[PDB]
């Protein structure tokens, strides 16, 4: 595997690592989100493009399109939760216990 | 109230005697606890004790005692007669046995 | 919410399960698991109620996460080999991230964190379609990548869930947490037998789904979600708690009940395979549902809990709406043992 | 067919059948006032169905036969012992507020329902929203205690919030003498024993509370006891309200199948009256809950679901 | 693993092959049978005693479809099980056949020539 | 009686009851004629007859 | 063998179908007339079994057992009516089936030619039992008790699935034919010694076997008077007869993993007969009796010769009718004074003259008076004992001294002495209860006679 590879792998890790690592508000980790979405749109693109699958061309921009249906879910939960708070804080997601 | 809720206070037991003085403690309808005595005193100790102890005694013999005493007491005169040993120390013939080929 | 907007959404998430189930393209049943949860967050969030909000909203980021993993198991699959049928999966790389994303979907230990919570924050018949209908397309695809799966990962999760769902179950007071422990354990019993027999996950499936709805059901019926709450309803209607102390006692695993017939089939299943250890470990780790069933059952029916006055005006109605398939659900989950042999039609 | 998500599904709407006589009215007022004849009159001229105060037995005239049935049974609360020993320690005053609120959200239940099927109006003397007032005046006097007053408050709470208030608020005021008089007349012997203190509390929370927040959702209509008799004049007064301030006008096709969905089914209208507050004054041990619930069992009519009776007339039973 | 998820010449949603014609059908006798019906009329009591209706004889007509329906279906369970099973033997006695050097006869001798140990009880 | 009529009372609904029995004769007439078939195809199949 | 089950199948829709007056009448003639039916049995063969068919057969060991189990359902129906008088139809049909499912269980297992089904219908037996103690036991310990006798069992139990389901994929079967006929021998490793100990434990714990033993205390008190009746007279038995047909397949290997269960049992006796002497509780007494006498079953089976066998056969049977009596017998005196002190009520031969009578048979077959059968039993497995070592005596003998001293205390302080003066609700004697104690007492005496009929397929 070439070096590039490897970066856009590195760039899943990282942006699957931010998601896990919850800092304070919500928005952060939907940003995390798109951006392991992003990393697999490009890795996913620059696997088809090299071995000259034709077809598997049209599954980036499927790819794409369900990323936006996540986005547009969570940002919808983003408003709930903040009409609920005044604030989209991770913290107050607390109701619910173990 | 000092008390946590509404209960009914604990009722003190029935005497089965009070209403029916000859009582059998079957049951509080004495024409149906009489039938209850009848019928348990009837199918418990005429049938199945007298007829099942009856039955039981008269069992056939199925453990084939009485035959093996008559199986013995033939064995024991054909061999005496012949001078034989009344009993073999080996109940398996040594001919139809192959032991493996050598001691060592 | 419209009661035409509540059957789309329902029939949404019944068609990406479906997807998942019929598609033989990895993109496709990446797209069923997305348009499953897509139409599901809406169903968890239908009365409002706040606690539902938090419920949905940590659904949805465990939900996503397992999709991400998933997809990026699909891309490193594709990389080492030009392929998107689902196979035998063949980098092992990709195999652990799928195992993952799909243990993570199911709330397998230690991914199980959250069926707890989000069962609680929810209503009893999102609760129902959670526990149920939501294990069907992950459990079918680790059936069909069953081949390739690492068996010291797959039962290290699979004993992980039995003895979280066990101990978690006992120190609990509130039903929907109950019956979320109880569906990690079943969950782990499902995917220890997975990489040697698919037809017993197939079974234990089944008869964990058909009790999961009785016991759901019967939890609908008398609309109690405490065991306090619970505990009224003796004095209201005795048969619906009599019905529900013989299904605790077969989800407890007891012979002659229908609950018994998985782990009976799991066990033999192992020991044809030389696993002694881990048969045992989980028979006796699965004592602690049944202690925490029978704790319930003392609750409800086997003894009379104190009531409360306003429950005699309750006495002179009664219950609306029926449940049609509620016996037939009872009797497949208690009477159904003598059959076992019908096994054989699943493969 | 059943009123459900599948006769919404085809067709059936709420808001077609509200002709601008819907109006849910109550008529409030203290005790031995003018306000069931007032009532009365109002569902004569409005041509609006009427509904009598719920009582101690107002379920067992909606179920069954309409006969009332033992107190034992139904109620376990008496007004007349409430009376004669307002602080008894077997706590009957409070088992007969928290038995009388389950009575009036089960009377508002039905009252919704009828509205919201047929479009006619309702007219009712008391209800949920002023049952307080009496809760109060106990608390206020000894007879109840703050417990009891707690356990009210969390089942008014997740009660009365799944539901339309009234449209118009009509009030009678009469003083306590001239009530006090009045009863003095009527010849009740246990109703003398009531004291001034309190219904002058009784008058207290509807004039301090009840009132000032029901006029901040619709207009009150407050009247005098000379005044409450003419009831034409109330009846035009009611026909020229401007009713914008509720939120009866902001009510939908799904909100209102919702709420229909809820008035049936009494039993999920009531799920929160039992609640598993242990209070000594309404908790029952497990023996006479048996005992009684068995007696219950026992009446003619109630073994079987209504249509299975074979004991009062039912037949065809068993191709039912 | 799957032993017969994919077995050559296999269609996907059939539930019931042509060849399994060829093995005789359950008896309506069945016992299997009686205890689906039986099972069916356990479902009838419940139902009536849920609903609050004399368990025994509320509705007959309800009673008898749900006998019936638990008989039917478990006709066509039981076909497909014994066809299923029928399916395993078939396999396993023909790879006996196409194997011989993996099971291989044995002449067996008698308890006369084998030496077993003996542990006296004492 | 009751005070509300009761509307599903002696008069059973006969359509429901129609419908349920129809239902139920239709599944064991088409169960016995399929036996039926079965046999004479086992029968058929395997020379016995 | 339908000809049994299906009878008492019927005693479910018979019971269900009765007037709210007949039910104990009917339930109580038809299971006797099961018992007549299941006395047939007895007709046994004297080198194999009654095969009846592939599922079922009948043996020599299982017979008698059946005839027991059968002949003690009209006894719990009749010690039961009385303190069920207040309660309601249905409940009285729910307990009334409890106790014909416990049989229809029972009867089922004691004949199950298969390991397997033997196994579940041995653990199918908990549910009525655990049902019957926790819905109908009379103080708030009932619970525990449940916990304790659902527990105990089943951490016992659930190996010996793992090994049956093991032991068939090696054998190929589990039938109990197959497994006697095509028996070798088990090798010495530790695999088999984990296996010994998975099909052992099991049946340990339902005898119980002393350390093992404290659910029976609690679960036998705390129980209704039909629950503690069949949990002492058959409940037991079923360790001892799952023993007996496992042992089998365990040779060579039992002549030294039997080592500590020996010890336990042969020093367990002395342990529970002495507790027996300083018991409060009179049902408690009579419970720890019962871990006295089974801990010679025990040592009994581990020994492996035909006298022990044969004297532990004999010795199930006795004392399976000896305690339900006795258990009866505190019943009587518990349903007068409400309280199972065994000194609150004392002197009561004066005002029961009958009953005393009763109580001191009992005690006299409890101690083994012979030539009761009691007697016979405990001789055989004695003279075992003593074949096997001859120190074995010692401690033999020294059980049968405490077993007198307890027996005949119960005896002394129940009713001889003076009566207390404060309670006077002391009620004649019914009917009901002396016609229990004679079906009791009656066919114990009468196997006297024909002891063959109960000395087990070794004879
Ligand atoms: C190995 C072999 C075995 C396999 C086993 C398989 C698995 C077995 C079962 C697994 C577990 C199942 C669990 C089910 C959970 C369901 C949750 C639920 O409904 O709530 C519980 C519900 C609670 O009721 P409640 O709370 O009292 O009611 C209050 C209302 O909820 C209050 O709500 P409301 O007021 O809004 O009321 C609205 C109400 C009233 O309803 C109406 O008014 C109807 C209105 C009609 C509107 C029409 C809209 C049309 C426009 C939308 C189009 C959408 C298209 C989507 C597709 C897009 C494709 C790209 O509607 C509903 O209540 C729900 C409607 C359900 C609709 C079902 C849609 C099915 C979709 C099928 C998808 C697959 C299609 C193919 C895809 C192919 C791939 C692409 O009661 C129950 O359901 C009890 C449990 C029932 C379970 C059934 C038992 C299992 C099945 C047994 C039958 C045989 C099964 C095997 C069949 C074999 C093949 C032939
Ligand atoms: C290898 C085994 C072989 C055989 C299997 C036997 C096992 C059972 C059978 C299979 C399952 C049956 C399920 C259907 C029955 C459900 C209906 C019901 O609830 O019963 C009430 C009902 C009484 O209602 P009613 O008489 O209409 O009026 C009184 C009121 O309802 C007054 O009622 P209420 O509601 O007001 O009373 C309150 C009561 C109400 O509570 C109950 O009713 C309890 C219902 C039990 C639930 C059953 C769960 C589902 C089955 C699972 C069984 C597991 C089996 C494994 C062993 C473990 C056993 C636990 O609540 C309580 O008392 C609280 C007590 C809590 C104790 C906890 C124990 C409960 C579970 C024990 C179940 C044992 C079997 C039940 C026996 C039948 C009853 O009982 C019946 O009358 C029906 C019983 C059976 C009908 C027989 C009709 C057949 C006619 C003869 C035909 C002849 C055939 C041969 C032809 C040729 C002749 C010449
Ligand atoms: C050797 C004797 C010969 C007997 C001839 C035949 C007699 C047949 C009787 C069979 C037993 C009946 C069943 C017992 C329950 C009795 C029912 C009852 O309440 O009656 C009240 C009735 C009316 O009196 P009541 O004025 O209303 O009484 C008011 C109070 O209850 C006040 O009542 P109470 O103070 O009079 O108390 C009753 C009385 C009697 O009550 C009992 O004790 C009955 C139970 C006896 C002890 C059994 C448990 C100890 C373990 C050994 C079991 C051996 C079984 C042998 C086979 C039995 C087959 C049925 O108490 C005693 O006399 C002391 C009993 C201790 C006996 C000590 C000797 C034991 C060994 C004897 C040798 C055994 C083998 C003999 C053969 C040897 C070689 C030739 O009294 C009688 O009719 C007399 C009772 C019968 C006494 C027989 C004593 C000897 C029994 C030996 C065993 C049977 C052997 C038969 C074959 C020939 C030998
Ligand atoms: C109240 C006053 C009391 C005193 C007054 C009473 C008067 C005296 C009456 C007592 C009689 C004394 C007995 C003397 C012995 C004679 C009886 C003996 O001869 O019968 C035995 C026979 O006894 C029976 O064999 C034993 C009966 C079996 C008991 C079964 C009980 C019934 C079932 C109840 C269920 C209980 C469950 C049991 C679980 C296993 C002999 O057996 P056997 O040597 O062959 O017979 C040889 C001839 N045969 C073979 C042709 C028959
Ligand atoms: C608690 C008991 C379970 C209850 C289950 C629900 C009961 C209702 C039955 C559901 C109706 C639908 C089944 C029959 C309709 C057509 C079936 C056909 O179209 O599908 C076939 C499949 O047939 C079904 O598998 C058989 C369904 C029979 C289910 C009953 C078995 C229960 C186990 C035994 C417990 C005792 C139950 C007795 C009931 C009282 C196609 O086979 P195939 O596509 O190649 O296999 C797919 C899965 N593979 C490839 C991974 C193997
Ligand atoms: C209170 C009631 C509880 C129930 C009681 C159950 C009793 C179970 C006891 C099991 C009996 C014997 C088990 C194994 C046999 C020998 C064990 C050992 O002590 O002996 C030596 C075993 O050697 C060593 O000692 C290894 C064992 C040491 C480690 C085990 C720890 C035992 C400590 C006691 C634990 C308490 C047991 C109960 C737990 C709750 C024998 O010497 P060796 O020639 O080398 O081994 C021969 C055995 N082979 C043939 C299989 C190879
Ligand atoms: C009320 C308390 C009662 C307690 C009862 C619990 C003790 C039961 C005895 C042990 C149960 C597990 C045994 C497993 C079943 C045996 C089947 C078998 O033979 O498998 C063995 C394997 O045996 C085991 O693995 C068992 C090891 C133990 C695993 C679980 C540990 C449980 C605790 C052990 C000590 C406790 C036992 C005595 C305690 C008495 C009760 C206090 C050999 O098979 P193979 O692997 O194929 O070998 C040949 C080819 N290689
Ligand atoms: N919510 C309540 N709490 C306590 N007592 C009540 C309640 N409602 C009515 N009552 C009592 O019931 C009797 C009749 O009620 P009232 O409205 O004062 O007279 P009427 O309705 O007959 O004109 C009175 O004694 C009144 O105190």
């Amino acid at each position: 595997m070439p070096l590039v590879y490897m970066n856009i792998i590195m760039a899943f890790a990282i942006a699957l690592a931010g998601l896990l690592m919850y800092r304070s508000h919500l928005m952060s980790s939907l940003l995390c989100l798109e951006g392991m979405m992003l990393s697999l749109f490009i890795m996913s693109t620059l696997i088809i493009l090299n071995t000259h699958f034709t077809l598997a061309n049209m599954m980036p921009i499927i790819l794409l399109v369900f990323a936006a249906c996540e986005a547009a879910l969570g940002l919808s939960l983003l408003v709930m939760v903040s009409n609920t708070y005044g604030t989209d804080y991770v913290q107050n997601l607390n109701l619910l216990q173990c | 109230p000092t008390i946590r809720l509404q209960e009914d206070p604990d009722p003190e037991d029935e005497n089965l005697y009070e209403k029916n003085p000859d009582s059998h403690g079957y049951d509080k309808d004495p024409i149906v606890d009489l039938w209850n005595m009848r019928v348990v005193f009837f199918f418990g100790f005429s049938i199945v004790l007298v007829l099942g102890s009856t039955f039981v005694a008269y069992l056939p013999d199925y453990r084939m005692q009485e035959w093996a005493r008559r199986e013995a007491e033939r064995l024991v005169k054909y061999r005496e007669a012949n001078g034989l040993p009344l009993m073999e120390s080996n109940c398996f013939d040594p001919n139809k046995i192959q032991l493996p080929e050598d001691e060592d | 919410m419209n009661p035409i907007i509540y059957t789309t959404l329902i029939m949404t998430v019944m068609s990406g399960t479906m997807l998942v189930m019929i598609s033989s393209h990895w993109l496709l049943i990446w797209i069923g698991f997305e348009m499953n949860l897509l139409a599901m967050i809406p169903v968890l969030m239908k009365n409002f109620n706040p606690r539902a909000t938090e419920a949905a909203t940590k659904y949805f980021l465990t939900q996503a996460t397992a999709s991400m993993m998933l997809m990026m198991a699909i891309i490193i699959n594709l990389l080492y080999s030009g392929q998107w049928t689902i196979t035998k999966m063949f980098n092992p790389v990709a195999m652990t991230m799928m195992t993952m994303a799909l243990a993570m979907k199911l709330g397998l230990s230690p991914f199980h964190f959250w069926v707890p919570e989000v069962t609680q924050g929810i209503s009893l018949q999102a609760g129902l379609l959670l526990l149920t209908w939501q294990k069907l397309a992950p459990l079918s695809v680790l059936c069909q990548i069953s081949q390739s799966i690492n068996p010291n990962l797959m039962l290290t999760m699979a004993m992980l869930s039995i003895l979280i769902g066990g101990w978690g179950g006992l120190n609990q007071t509130q039903l929907r947490k109950i019956m979320a422990y109880s569906s990690i354990a079943h969950m782990g019993w499902m995917t220890a037998v997975l990489p040697y027999n698919t037809t017993m996950t197939i079974l234990n499936l089944l008869i964990y789904i058909t009790m999961t709805l009785a016991m759901f059901m019967l939890l609908i019926h008398s609309s109690a979600t405490t065991t306090l709450s619970l505990s009224h309803t003796w004095n209201k209607m005795p048969v619906i708690t009599s019905l529900m102390m013989v299904t605790l006692l077969s989800m407890g695993g007891l012979p002659p009940l229908s609950g018994f017939m998985p782990k009976w089939m799991i066990i033999q299943e192992m020991t044809k395979n030389e696993s002694i250890i881990m048969p045992t470990l989980m028979a006796m780790t699965a004592l602690l549902n049944l202690y925490f069933y029978m704790r319930l059952a003392y609750s409800s029916s086997l003894t009379m809990f104190p009531s409360t006055n306003n429950m005699k005006m309750k006495w002179q109605f009664e219950h609306t709406k029926q449940m049609k398939l509620l016996p037939t659900m009872i009797v497949l989950s208690t009477l159904v043992l003598p059959m076992t042999p019908a096994l054989s039609s699943l493969n | 067919l059943q009123y459900g998500p599948l006769a919404f599904v085809l067709g059936e709407r709420t808001t077609r059948k509200l002709t601008e006589t819907s109006k849910v009215i109550t008529v409030d007022g203290n005790i031995c006032s003018g306000k069931g004849r007032l009532a009365r009159e109002i569902a004569e001229k409005l041509g609006l169905r009427h509904f009598p105060e719920a009582g101690i037995h107002y379920a067992d005239s909606t179920t069954g036969d309409g006969k009332p049935l033992d107190v034992q049974l139904s109620g376990n609360c008496s007004l007349e012992k409430f009376y004669d020993d307002p602080k008894s320690n077997d706590g009957n005053s409070y088992r007969l507020q928290s038995w009388l609120y389950a009575s009036r959200l089960l009377q508002y239940a039905d009252a919704l329902e009828h509205l919201l099927s047929t479009g006619q109006g309702v007219v009712l003397e008391r209800s949920i929203y002023s049952d307080f007032v009496f809760l109060e005046a106990m608390y206020r006097q000894g007879f109840i205690r703050k417990q009891c007053v707690e356990h009210y408050n969390e089942v008014k709470k997740v009660t009365a919030c799944e539901y339309l208030p009234p449209h118009v608020v009509v009030y009678v005021d009469v003083p306590v003498p001239e009530i006090q008089s009045r009863i003095q007349k009527k010849g009740n012997p246990h109703e003398m024993k009531i004291t001034a203190a309190y219904l002058q509390d009784i008058e207290n929370a509807y004039k301090k509370t009840f009132l000032p927040e029901m006029s901040e959702k619709c207009e009150v209509l407050q009247y005098s006891a000379r005044e409450a008799e003419d009831a034409e004049k109330v009846v035009e007064d009611i026909e020229y309200l401007k009713c914008d301030k509720g939120p009866w006008p902001d009510q939908d096709d799904r909100t209102f199948h919702r709420l229909r969905m809820l008035v049936q089914n009494k039993l999920e209208v009531l799920n929160y009256t039992t609640i598993p507050v242990y209070l000594p004054e309404i908790t029952i041990g497990a023996h006479q809950s048996d005992r009684v619930f068995q007696k219950f069992t026992e009446l003619p009519g109630r073994k079987y679901s209504p249509g299975y009776n074979e004991d009062v007339g039912d037949k065809w039973i068993w191709l039912k | 693993m799957t032993m017969m998820s994919g077995r050559p010449g296999r269609v996907p949603l059939q539930f019931l092959p042509n060849e399994a014609r060829s093995l005789p059908p359950p008896k309506l006798t069945d016992p299997r049978l009686v205890y689906m019906g039986f099972l069916g009329y356990c479902s009838g009591l419940i139902d009536n005693a849920i609903r609050r209706r004399p368990v025994v004889s509320a509705g007959l007509h309800r009673q008898l479809l749900y006998v019936t329906s638990f008989v039917f279906f478990g006709y066509y369970l039981l076909k497909r099980q014994d066809y299923m099973y029928a399916l395993r033997d078939h396999d396993m006695f023909a790879y006996v056949k196409s194997h011989p050097e993996d099971f291989p006869e044995k002449d067996k001798k008698t308890y006369g020539e084998i030496l077993e140990e003996f542990h006296p009880v004492r | 009686k009751f005070y509300i009529r009761e509307p599903p009372h002696g008069s059973p609904d006969w359509l429901k009851v129609g419908l349920t029995l129809g239902t139920s004769v239709f599944l064991w007439i088409y169960l016995i004629k399929q036996h039926k078939e079965d046999v004479l195809e086992y029968k058929r199949r395997n020379g016995l007859e | 063998m339908l000809k049994i089950i299906i009878p008492t199948t019927m005693l479910l829709p018979m019971t269900w179908m009765s007037k709210h007056n007949m039910i104990w009448i009917n339930a109580t003639v038809h299971s006797l007339l099961i018992s007549l039916i299941s006395l047939s049995l007895l007709n046994q063969l004297g080198e194999n079994s009654l095969n009846f068919s592939l599922t079922f057969f009948s043996d020599s060991l299982s017979a008698p057992l059946l005839v027991l189990t059968t002949w003690l359902l009209p006894l719990m129906l009749m010690a039961s009516q009385s303190h069920l008088s207040k309660e309601t139809t249905t409940r009285k049909k729910l307990y009334i089936t409890m106790l014909i499912l416990l049989q229809l269980f029972l009867i089922m297992t004691f004949t199950a030619t298969e390991l397997i089904l033997f196994y579940i219908l041995f653990e199918a037996t908990l549910v009525p039992t655990l049902i019957i103690i926790t819905r109908w036991g009379n103080q708030t310990e009932r619970l525990n008790a449940g916990l304790y006798f659902l527990f105990y069992t089943l951490a016992g139990s659930l190996p010996l699935l793992v090994a049956l389901v093991y032991i068939q994929n090696t054998t190929g079967s589990l039938n109990f034919l197959i497994i006697h006929y095509w028996s070798h021998p088990l090798s010495n490793s530790w695999s088999n010694i984990f296996m010994w100990l998975a099909c052992i434990m099991a049946f340990m714990v339902k005898m119980p076997l002393y350390g093992l033993h404290l659910w029976l205390p609690k679960a036998h008190v705390e129980a209704p008077i039909a629950g503690s009746m069949v949990l002492a007279a058959v409940l037991l038995k079923l360790g001892g007869y799952g023993m007996m047909r496992i042992t089998t397949i365990l040779n060579p290997l039992t002549n030294y993993m039997a080592y500590p269960f020996l010890m336990l049992s042969m020093w367990g006796m002395i342990m529970t007969s002495s507790i027996c002497l300083r018991q409060t509780d009179l049902k408690s007494l009579i419970a720890y009796s019962s871990v006295s006498h089974m801990a010679l079953v025990i040592v009994a089976i581990m020994i492996q010769t035909p006298w022990s066998f044969m004297g532990a056969t004999a010795l199930m049977i006795a004392h399976g009718l000896t305690s339900s009596m006795l258990f009866c017998l505190a019943n009587t005196n518990y349903e007068r004074v409400h309280s199972r002190t065994m000194i609150l009520a004392r002197g009561l031969q004066t005002l029961l003259p009958l009953m005393a009578t009763w109580w001191l048979v009992a005690s006299l077959t409890n101690l083994a008076l012979p030539p009761s059968i009691n007697l016979i039993g405990e001789l055989f497995i004695i003279t075992a004992s003593f074949s096997w070592s001859n120190i074995t005596i010692i401690l033999m003998g020294m059980n049968m001294m405490i077993t007198a001293l307890y027996s005949l205390y119960m005896l002394i302080t129940t009713q001889r002495g003076k009566y207390t003066h404060h309670i006077n609700n002391i009620k004649p004697s019914f009917t009901r209860e002396n016609a229990l104690m004679a079906l009791h007492i009656l066919p114990l005496l009468l196997l006297t006679l024909n002891p063959k009929m109960i000395l087990g397929p070794l004879y």
